[PDB]
């Protein structure tokens, strides 16, 4: 959970660094992005 | 600045462009999408 956490908020401050990328997200190629993008630098759950 | 590339091909996943109304009113609408229109 402690990982989770650390990492849902590093996410979150990343993804305001940079607003392009919620701003072509908001609007399942999603999904395959997201794992092209960062599969592995975040955990599975 | 490898995300770059990434977005560019999440946008080029998405044949014929069909966009959608997003609001009308007073005989204009509005039409999101259609990029090469």
């Amino acid at each position: 959970l402690t990982n989770l956490a650390d990492e849902l908020a590093s996410v979150a401050k990343l993804l305001l660094s940079e607003t392009a990328l919620n701003k072509h997200l908001a609007e399942a190629p999603k999904v395959r992005l997201l794992e092209r993008l960062l599969s592995d630098k975040v955990s599975a759950t | 600045a490898d995300i770059e590339g990434a977005i560019e091909d999440y946008v080029s996943s998405f044949r014929e462009e069909i966009g959608t109304v997003i609001d009308a009113g007073d005989g204009i609408a509005h039409v999101e999408g259609l990029p090469s229109v």
